[PDB]
């Protein structure tokens, strides 16, 4: 989401490319990892 | 511990109950409701359908802990390698990582329960207050709170019928559901947390490989990715939504640097430490 880090050349832009997806990928993972939780499915639904 | 045996409860109790119920899933930033059905087959399978009743109509459906069919936004980020359930759920060793107690009695939609303290015995993890259904032993309130004690998020029943099963035409989903080694480790690890997967995947905007780690201690979760700089000088990261924390962290290499993501649920320190300590394997 908001991406935060300042002034050292290594722009918010090439994270921002980045860990939103990545922030993504590991919440979605862990929504079908097989745990019998509805936890992780609710993080998931939550973006 | 009775402790003990409510967490044993807990962890038997998908596929010892069928029920039907609603939910809220609650963190800053926001707020939604879904619909739960859950049927333990004559075989004891377990076939269940998740629903979002809010917004967009996002769903899942699961088979005996396999996913039959997920909604698009819940799967974007996903390869279909990724569709693999790594575990059950397995509380057995959770005790060596938490302090296990029961600390009183509640009422959650409509249902006496307890509550169960589940607190971390060091400063690595999120502790959870959970509230489990008397009747079934089923998680009613699950609330994560920080260090300090401030809640993270909040995950409550607002209606169960227990016992119940749900027809053959509420398990069936809608249109919406879609039908469906590294190089790298960790030099330091939490106590408990253990490698529960690996893989590469492509960077989102370069043709790089990017490294995909992840690990767990039962309850908790972190994700790990690198991805390599191309000796562009970019520097640290962080974020946070709700329980999940983000923290990059540069890695001087001899391959002109790589970028150390880590994402999970887990305190900002610990994430920022995992991303200090991952190595490249060597020669
Ligand atoms: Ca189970």
């Amino acid at each position: 989401p908001q991406v935060i880090t300042n002034s050292s050349s290594s722009d918010t832009r090439w994270h921002e490319q980045r860990l939103p997806i990545y922030l993504r990928q590991h919440v979605q993972q862990s929504a079908v990892s097989g745990t019998e939780s509805a936890l992780p499915y609710a993080r998931a639904a939550s973006l | 511990a009775d402790a003990s045996d409510w967490l044993n409860r807990l962890a038997e109790a998908d596929r010892q109950n069928s029920f039907q119920g609603t939910f809220v899933y609650e963190r800053n930033g926001s707020f939604s409701t879904h619909e739960i059905w859950h049927r333990v087959e004559s075989d004891g399978a377990v076939r269940e359908r998740l629903l979002q009743l809010d917004g967009a109509r996002q769903e899942v459906v699961r088979v005996d802990g396999r996913t039959q069919c997920i909604s698009g936004g819940l799967a974007d980020q996903l390869a279909d390698a990724q569709l693999w359930p790594v575990r059950k759920f397995d509380p057995s060793q959770l005790a060596s990582w938490y302090d296990l107690r029961l600390v009183g009695e509640s009422r959650v939609a409509g249902r006496p329960a307890v509550v169960l303290a589940v607190t971390p015995r060091d400063q690595h993890r999120y502790g959870f207050e959970l509230h489990l259904d008397r009747d079934t032993g089923l998680p009613l309130k699950s609330l994560l709170l920080n260090e300090k004690g401030q809640l993270l998020e909040r995950f409550q029943f607002t209606q169960l019928n227990t016992g119940a099963a749900p027809a053959e035409d509420q398990l069936q989903a809608g249109a919406e559901c879609q039908v469906v080694t590294v190089a790298w480790r960790s030099e330091w690890l939490p106590p408990g947390f253990t490698l529960t997967r690996s893989f590469m995947r492509r960077s989102p905007v370069t043709p790089d490989p990017v490294a995909c780690l992840t690990y767990g201690d039962g309850l908790a979760r972190f994700s790990v990715f690198i991805e390599p700089l191309h000796g562009a000088m970019v520097g640290d990261a962080r974020s946070q939504l709700g329980p999940t924390v983000v923290v990059s962290k540069r890695l001087q290499t001899d391959d002109g640097g790589q970028m150390v993501t880590v994402v999970g649920e887990v305190p900002l320190g610990t994430a920022e430490r995992v991303a200090l300590s991952i190595r490249p394997e060597a020669a």
